[PDB]
């Protein structure tokens, strides 16, 4: 058993994270107090929980969990809410005054003051741990904490922890829940910056998921409780495998392996079903066939794209719920027939597996109705460039222009920094093409 | 058309299946300088400002 | 209100469709980088289709389909009907074709073999190379005028009996224009055109070919304009040329092949390029360009993606295509079909 | 929790302040002994970012009041909210500035702003994080414009890190006779390029077309147009006053709004647009709303948007109502408009609403602009100025403070080279 550290930075990474946190508890029976009574080693365990949950003499399963935000508002939102003896005081980080959304501010001017505090209060964590793996790091792109003080983070984990994976869940923004007209600045300076210490990053665009809520759980307006519930359900399905007994991504180095060929082109494609709205009067319950095949729909994708137009490197299919390979194999046979499924030439085309026999936990009064059988779906395709040439061509209109550089400039930053960014992006959209299409 | 690596246990299963096969980070003192050069550039701009403003 | 941009000046079909448009009074017409429109009418390359259908708001339509490359390019379409299936190798309507790249998945091996396979039957063996073109019977005078060019080439079998029109002893093709729309509805205009060869053809003389290639240009180049304006004959004229020389219909003899190959090829791609489940939709014009052997067999040459029309026929066409690509997705304000719908379920 | 201090100087600054302090302090439920009595949590939650708490569970505006005569003092200290303030807190000469820039920034104002500045910090030193400050004012007169503005200069030199917002009220011919106006609002322009973050740009002019055309008051008085102020400033500041994701602190507003350091100078908006007293029966839709905060005769600027081009804009809809709604109103303005939208910063309307309504409506929305069609406004004050510089008309009252015609000719140059820049991204494409 080796241990996971999670690191929640900004806003959205702290709010997502209190939304995983608690969809974690109510998975492996633990109760806010801390208390679980299924437990039956009291005071340690290396068990598979374990990863990811140390123990007290007094019974009490806590976080590998550290919150920083740079203003105290929602971190205060953590020390008083319903899970708040759950988490150790040294755990939950704040500082005085936010980056304004403005990446240089989160990076150099208020990242600088802060910086090894935070990695102390890592490195105390760290010290519990007999076999540490590494670390999953919860962010935004677009705020000026996620971007700034997130990348400056990974460059000083990849100093003291050298050997460690780095999992990145990372916000990509959108227009309808943005609160920031900088937010593609931000995203290609914290992405140019954070690529080389990143060993896997799993990207969820917040307009896809405000698009699945509004389509599938008809919801109005989303608000972020709406979008971060369906966030924890997809991460959560990413992660069962590091919590619960099985042969499959048991370790993070895993996901690396079965995801990412190509380091650089480490950003795999997560896709989930069903989604099913808790008011739904009668509902057919959904076959392994069905679920399966709504993996290939860009409207259950977590970046809209279209992975027809584009070549697969790696493909795991993770199931809840009542599901067995005679279905699954089956399943595929079929899709395979009726889809537009290209791998590259060097790759097996196939598909690994991971069944885990619990169907989803839903948060009680929640949007989402309890379903016999879920799926997500990992592929690393090179349709999720599609993502990156929206957000280059944002930056590429207001850069032209130099349209508020001036806010990053006046942090230190220089105008360089910007076209260095840039030129990365680049490359990396051409490395995306070049491994995807021929002609 | 191929099942591989088939894995049981009470929590669930796990396999892979196939259906055709295939034809250096920067050093504690570099981030300290790259801090420090954009910290004398804020202070430069800061203390610029000052200047025009005792003028 | 409804809006557009425009990304390809060239377009004589486009051209035609804004002024349409504009002239309605409901649509109004951005600039290039807006991206608040309704409608993009695209360029011919790199078409930025990443960035469609991510406006809140707006429903997005394009005149493109992102992949349908595969159908209109040489190469490809030749892949494309040697890998599925549903077309195969088999395939009776295309003709035997090889994809082979310069030296300066290649198939010259197994071109030369059927090739040194036919000079056994004493069977004619003429071929044509384009990607600039070469007719000739000499295996090696093709696969040398090909690897002295930088650019990837289609050496496919020369249909050495065509269909000639009388007087004149003369060739042609077959242009039919096909509208896509996004419900993946295919619809075939009712006037196709015939492109004509002027000089009488040559059934053994290949250097000479204002008599062996019938693009309206390479005719205009060289007796031009003889038997009808500008070397094209219409669907009225050449059905009662089919009725009075050979007793047959334009429909029956022709019309229902040219139907069959374009759902086969299209309905091939449905999968590959539907906009069905997605966030922008697209249409698509295309050209099938036809070929008529003296049995009346018809024959597929090529389909182009960016097609251009004949100039009697673009008012209709262009308010074919308002009214069936546009105005179907966006409704105009208030108060004799050209186009045959191409559908068949066959129960088996 | 952010604490901002409030600045008000001048008779007119004076007025439209004591106004903000009425207005927010109702929708606070803050009395005018300091007391609370509302019935709602939201109405707390961020009241110290504009009030300070004293024992016996007072609230006392962080406010300073200053001018250079005593009238307008001895005024608010009588109006009906003056008891509210702290008393060590007005800060106030003798003497009065006679409507003259160079007396208030030079000669009597260089006398008062050390006693001000000792205020000031006291409130700053008693803040647990500063954002910064905001300043009411007029540009036309002497103590509002001249002072002012050589205060700006001085809290900047002491807190060169802090945000700094006014709010400026210009001046128009149609509500004043006083003919050195277009001296004192181009000096004070010179000065508000320079040192503030953001500016709201309050026309004299547009207030009076918008009683008179709209509001249908024949003889509208001072009260009449700074009512139009109080709904403004209300407006603006809603998302500072209350818990919300979208502009919520003054640096937040600045880079949402500021894409060039220089044009920091905003058009606000308003709807519905109400005179005094007068009663408010129909609240209206989300598509009324929509349609009058855009509308050029709700801006408190008087330009014309159709002929300019918004590089950004804050849009900011109050009282309980369908976010939906709301949304797609929003979305529909921009896609039925979008050329007066600059392409080149993408997405660049941004939306709030807020649950709780101003008194006396169920509904309004509040428009912030940073339009480039504000070059009208700076274009007509330099007219003006021009008119009388080329001939150097009343410039003795200005020399004989010791001011040199050089100072003229530089502020007159930043003007026309700020009507320039904004000319320049009216026309850049993409
Ligand atoms: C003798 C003529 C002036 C009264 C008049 N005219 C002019 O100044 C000239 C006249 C001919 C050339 C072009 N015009 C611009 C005017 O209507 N002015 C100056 C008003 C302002 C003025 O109007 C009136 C009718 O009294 C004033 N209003 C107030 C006022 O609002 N006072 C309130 C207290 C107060 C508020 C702010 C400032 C001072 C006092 C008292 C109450 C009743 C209220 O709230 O309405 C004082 S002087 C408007 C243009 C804005
Ligand atoms: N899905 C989701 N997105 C969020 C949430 N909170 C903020 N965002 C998005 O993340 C971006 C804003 O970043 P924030 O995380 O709020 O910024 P921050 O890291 O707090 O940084 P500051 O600029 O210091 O406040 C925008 O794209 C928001 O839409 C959330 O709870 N859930
Ligand atoms: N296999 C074949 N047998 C007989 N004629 C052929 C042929 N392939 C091509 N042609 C002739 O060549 C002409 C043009 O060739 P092709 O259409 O392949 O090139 P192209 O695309 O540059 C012109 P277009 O776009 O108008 O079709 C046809 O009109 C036809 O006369
Ligand atoms: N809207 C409004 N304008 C005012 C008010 N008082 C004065 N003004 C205008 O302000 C300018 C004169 O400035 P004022 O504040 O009186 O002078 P100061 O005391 O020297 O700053 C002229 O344009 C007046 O019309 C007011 O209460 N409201
Ligand atoms: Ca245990
Ligand atoms: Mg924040
Ligand atoms: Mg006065």
């Amino acid at each position: 058993m080796r241990e996971c550290i999670s690191i929640h930075v900004g806003q959205a990474g702290v709010q997502i994270g209190n939304a995983c946190w608690e969809l974690y508890c109510l998975e492996h029976g633990i109760q806010p107090d801390g208390q679980m009574p299924s437990d039956k080693t009291i005071g340690g365990g290396d068990d598979s929980f374990n990863t990811f949950f140390s123990e007290t003499g007094a019974g009490k399963h806590v976080p590998r969990a550290v919150f920083v935000d740079l203003e105290p508002t929602v971190i205060d939102e953590v020390r008083t809410g319903t899970y708040r003896q759950l988490f150790h005081p040294e755990q939950l980080i704040t500082g005085k005054e936010d980056a304004a959304n403005n990446y240089a501010r989160g990076h150099y001017t208020i990242g600088k003051e802060i910086i090894d505090l935070v990695l102390d209060r890592i490195r105390k964590l760290a010290d519990q741990c007999t076999g540490l793996q590494g670390f999953l790091v919860f962010h935004s792109f677009g705020g000026g904490t996620g971007s700034g003080f997130t990348s400056l983070l990974m460059e000083r984990l990849s100093v003291d922890y050298g050997k460690k994976s780095k999992l990145e869940f990372s916000i990509y923004p959108a227009p309808q829940v943005s609160t920031a007209v900088v937010e593609p600045y931000n995203s290609i300076l914290t992405t140019h910056t954070t690529l080389e210490h990143s060993d896997c990053a799993f990207m969820v665009d917040n307009e896809a998921i405000y698009d699945i809520c509004r389509r599938n759980l008809d919801i109005e307006r989303p608000t972020y409780t709406n979008l971060n519930r369906l966030i924890s359900q997809i991460v959560s399905s990413i992660t069962a495998s590091l919590r619960f007994d099985g042969a499959l991504n048991v370790d993070l180095t895993e996901f690396q392996t079965n995801l990412v060929p190509y380091p650089r082109i480490h950003f795999p494609l997560a896709t989930y079903a069903p989604v099913i709205s808790a008011e739904k009067a009668y509902h057919e319950q959904l076959s392994v066939a069905e679920i399966t095949n709504a993996c290939f729909e860009p409207a259950n994708q977590m970046v809209k794209c279209d992975p027809r137009h584009g070549k697969y490197m790696a493909c795991c299919l993770l199931y809840r719920g009542d599901v067995v390979p005679k279905d699954v194999n089956a399943a595929i046979a079929t899709i395979k027939t009726k889809r537009s499924i290209q791998f590259v030439d060097w790759c097996p085309t196939g598909f690994k597996v991971g069944i885990n026999y619990q169907p989803p936990t839903v948060v009680p009064g929640g949007d989402l109705a309890k379903v016999q059988r879920a799926v997500c779906m990992l592929s690393n395709t090179t349709a999720i460039a599609e993502a990156w040439a929206r957000l280059d061509h944002k930056f590429d209109l207001m850069y032209a222009k130099r349209a508020f550089v001036h806010w990053y400039v006046g942090e230190g930053m220089e105008e360089g920094e910007f076209s260095e960014a840039r030129e990365d992006m680049a490359a990396l959209e051409k490395d995306y093409e070049e491994v995807g299409v021929d002609s | 058309m191929e099942v591989i690596e088939l894995n049981k246990c009470t929590s669930g299963q796990s396999f892979e299946v196939i259906l055709k096969p295939p034809s250096r980070d920067p050093s504690l003192e570099e981030i300290q300088k790259k801090l420090e050069a954009a910290e004398e550039r804020r202070k430069y701009q800061e203390a610029e400002l000052l200047k025009h403003l005792a003028e | 209100m409804y809006t557009f941009v425009v990304r390809d000046e060239n377009s004589s079909v486009y051209a035609e469709v804004s002024r349409l448009l504009l002239a309605t009074g409901q649509w109004k017409r951005l600039r290039k980088d807006n991206p608040r429109f309704n409608l993009m009418l695209g360029e011919r390359n790199r078409l930025p289709f990443g960035r469609l259908g991510h406006e809140p708001g707006l429903v997005q339509l394009v005149n493109y389909y992102r992949g349908a490359d595969k159908l209109c390019r040489k190469a490809s379409l030749v892949k494309l009907i040697k890998t599925s299936p549903e077309l195969s190798e088999s395939c009776t309507w295309f003709p035997e074709s090889y994809v082979i790249y310069p030296t300066n998945t290649d198939e010259r091996e197994v071109f030369l073999a059927a090739y040194n396979r036919r000079r056994e039957g004493r069977e004619g063996n003429v071929w044509i190379a384009k990607s600039g073109i070469l007719i000739s019977s000499e295996a090696s005078e093709l696969l040398d005028f090909i690897d002295e060019q930088g650019q990837v080439h289609v050496i496919q079998k020369y249909l050495e009996k065509p269909l000639l029109l009388e007087p004149g002893h003369r060739k042609f093709d077959i242009r039919s224009w096909v509208l896509v729309d996004h419900l993946y509805n295919i619809y075939l205009y009712r006037e196709g055109v015939l492109r004509t060869s002027s000089e009488p053809y040559n059934s053994a003389n290949f250097q000479d070919k204002t008599c062996h290639l019938t693009n309206h240009c390479i005719q205009k180049e060289y007796n031009y304009g003889r038997y009808e304006e500008g070397n094209e004959m219409f669907f009225e004229e050449f059905n009662q040329y089919l009725m009075d020389a050979l007793n047959t219909t334009l429909e029956n003899s022709i019309l229902l092949q040219i139907k069959h190959i374009i759902r086969s090829c299209l309905m091939c791609i449905e999968p590959a390029i539907s906009t069905k489940h997605l966030h922008y939709q697209s249409f698509q014009l295309f050209g099938f360009d036809f070929m008529v052997d003296e049995e009346l067999k018809v024959w597929l040459i090529e389909v182009n993606g960016a097609p251009a029309c004949a100039q009697k026929l673009y008012a209709e066409l262009c308010q074919g295509i308002v009214d069936v690509a546009i105005s179907s997705v966006f409704p105009l304000a208030d108060t004799t079909s050209i186009f045959i719908k191409l559908h068949h379920h066959h129960h088996h | 929790m952010r604490e901002i201090v409030h600045i008000q100087a001048g008779q007119c600054g004076n007025q439209i302040g004591a106004k903000f302090w009425e207005v927010i302090s109702d929708e606070h439920g803050i009395d005018p002994t300091g007391s609370y009595h509302g019935d709602s949590d939201l109405q707390l939650e961020r009241i110290n970012v504009y009030y300070n708490e004293a024992a016996g569970n007072k609230y006392v505006p962080r406010a300073i009041l200053v001018d250079l005569e005593p009238g307008t003092m001895d005024s608010v200290r009588s109006g009906p909210f003056g008891q509210i303030f702290r008393p060590d807190n007005f800060v106030f000469g003798q003497s009065g500035a006679g409507n003259n820039w160079a007396k208030g920034h030079y000669t009597e104002g260089a006398e008062l702003v050390d006693s001000v500045l000792d205020v000031v910090r006291k409130e700053s030193e008693s803040c647990d994080c500063l954002q910064g400050f905001q300043l009411t004012h007029s540009l036309g007169g002497g103590t509002g414009s001249g002072m002012g503005t050589l205060l700006i200069s001085k809290i900047r030199e002491e807190y060169p890190d802090r945000i700094m917002n006014t709010f400026s009220v210009v001046p128009s011919p149609k509500v004043s006779d006083t003919v050195v106006e277009p001296y004192n609002a181009t000096l004070s322009v010179h000065q508000l390029v320079e040192n503030t973050d953001e500016t709201y740009c309050i026309d004299n002019e547009a207030l009076y077309d918008i009683c008179f055309r709209t509001l249908k008051l024949t003889t509208p008085t001072y009260g009449d147009l700074n009512h139009l102020v109080s709904a403004t400033m209300s407006g603006v500041t809603t998302c500072l006053r209350f818990p919300g994701q979208l502009n919520a602190d003054l640096r937040k507003l600045a880079v949402n709004m500021v894409p060039f350091p220089r044009l920091h100078f905003f058009m606000p908006g308003f709807a519905p647009l109400t005179s005094r007293g007068s009663q408010q029966y129909r609240a209206l839709t989300v598509p009324e709303l929509t349609q009058q905060m855009f509308d050029a005769k709700n801006m408190m600027a008087a330009c014309d948007p159709r002929h300019g081009r918004y590089l950004t804009v804050a849009a900011v809809f109050r009282g309980r109502m369908s976010m939906k709604e709301v949304d797609e109103q929003m979305l529909n303005v921009q896609n039925k408009n979008s050329s007066y939208f600059v392409e080149w910063i993408p997405n660049n309307v941004k939306t709030a609403v807020c649950d709780i309504p101003p008194r006396g409506l169920k509904m309004s929305a509040t428009f912030i602009g940073n339009s480039t069609a504000i070059q009208e406004l700076f274009k007509r004050i330099s007219e003006q100025f021009t008119a009388m510089f080329r001939r150097k008309a009343f410039l003795h009252w200005y020399t004989g403070e010791g001011m040199d015609e050089m100072e003229f000719t530089e502020a007159e140059s930043n003007m026309n080279d700020l009507v320039s820049e904004y000319q320049q991204y009216q026309d850049a494409t993409a």
